[PDB]
């Protein structure tokens, strides 16, 4: 595991790096698909006359 | 508005309103009773009116009297919009309870006669989904314009 991965024995200590994500979120950025999602509502109400 | 033309008395032995080979005389008006009590149709005759109506005057009177450019994406925002979302639902609740009443009634009181002796512009379908239409049109156009302003403005 020293040669395959890291986990190198330093001063009697293994170092495993941070596998933590960053999570870049706005989540209002579903604005186009949410504006899209409203359109087929009024479409399916109308258009069959 | 009406237009007229004075007829002679020399054609008293002949046909006053001397009209001929066309079938557009019975249109545009029958001679009205309030006008034939006067000198119609033995002193003057009526005559037809249509309009020299053209483009570039039709469209400039259409598009300039009723138009709104920046109003097309305003908000009327939410303090009265969401308040109006309370203003309809409340009596729509009670009108739904009135819709409960007629449907669970469902008695053979000769039901084609029972439906016709209580026409009142009332509950079951007339005072129904008309409100559902107004709740639908107000909220979609509100929320769809809200999502676009987030899209367009940054």
């Amino acid at each position: 595991y020293a040669k395959k991965r890291g986990w190198v024995l330093g001063p009697n200590n293994y170092y495993s790096f941070a596998s933590q994500q960053q999570k870049p979120e706005d989540t209002t950025i579903p604005s186009t698909e949410l504006a899209k999602q409203v359109i087929e509502y009024a479409r399916q109400l109308e258009m069959i006359v | 508005i009406d237009a007229f033309r004075l007829i002679n008395a020399n054609m008293m032995v002949l046909g006053h309103e001397p009209r001929q080979t066309t079938s557009n005389l019975g249109h545009l008006n029958k001679p009205s009773i309030q006008a034939l009590i006067h000198g119609l149709n033995r002193h003057y005759y009526s005559i037809t009116i249509n309009y020299r109506k053209n483009e570039l005057e039709q469209k400039m009177l259409l598009n300039l009297h009723k138009k709104s450019w920046m109003e097309g994406l305003t908000l009327q925002d939410y303090s009265e919009h969401c308040k109006h979302n309370e203003s309809v639902v409340k009596e729509m609740l009670e009108l739904a309870k009135n819709y409960n009443k007629a449907v669970e009634e469902e008695d053979k009181m000769t039901p084609e006669q029972l439906a016709i002796k209580n026409v009142g512009k009332q509950d079951p379908k007339r005072h129904l989904e008309e409100h559902v239409d107004v709740l639908m049109t107000s909220n979609i156009v509100q929320c769809l314009a809200a999502m676009l302003d987030t899209v367009v403005f940054k």
